């Protein structure tokens, strides 16, 4: 059942992204700099519906324990960028209207991983995250 | 070369938290699967 995936998920983010969330609130209180939860995303959901619960759900435990202000999800697409762009940006639809906060989706394909397509995508996150952060 | 997808987007998240010392905000990564069939 969806269910108990969801109840395997939660045990996972209370092992898991809480300790890294407790410390990124440390380093922000340190440097005075506000929080951005950057999620990757396994290809292994079977439906749409459940990704979107599941990633609702990662994103309101950041809100809850660090009051993020944004999240950066990371979508892993085994297929081409095209399909993948598509993807995020229902995804992205989704977790906007679900979560209240700025939400970044980005499709990745395996060939996105090539060191010089890494710093395309970074360079185009980064880009995004500064007109969130002060524009 | 990255054979999968998800070494993709764990090569992207390790090069964004590894390069934004001196960015404005912290970047903090997480992952989340399915836990399903």
């Amino acid at each position: 059942n969806e269910e108990e995936a969801l109840e395997k998920l939660k045990k996972y983010l209370k092992e898991n992204e809480k300790p890294k969330l407790e410390e990124a609130k440390k380093e922000a209180e340190e440097k005075g700099k506000p929080i951005v939860h950057l999620i990757t995303v396994e290809p292994d959901f079977p439906s749409k519906e459940l990704l979107i619960k599941a990633l609702t759900l990662a994103i309101k435990f950041a809100k809850e324990i660090a009051n993020i202000k944004a999240a950066v999800v990371l979508l892993a697409h085994e297929g081409s960028r095209e399909e993948a762009e598509k993807e995020a940006k229902e995804i992205q639809e989704a977790l906007t209207k679900e979560t209240g906060i700025e939400v970044i989706v980005v499709g990745v394909t395996p060939e996105d991983g090539d060191e010089e397509k890494i710093q395309e995508l970074a360079n185009e996150i980064k880009n995004k995250l500064s007109k969130i952060l002060h524009g | 070369k990255c054979n999968t997808a998800t070494c993709a987007t764990q090569r992207l998240a390790n090069f964004l938290v590894h390069s934004s010392n001196n960015f404005g905000a912290i970047l903090s990564s997480t992952n989340v699967g399915s836990n399903t069939y």
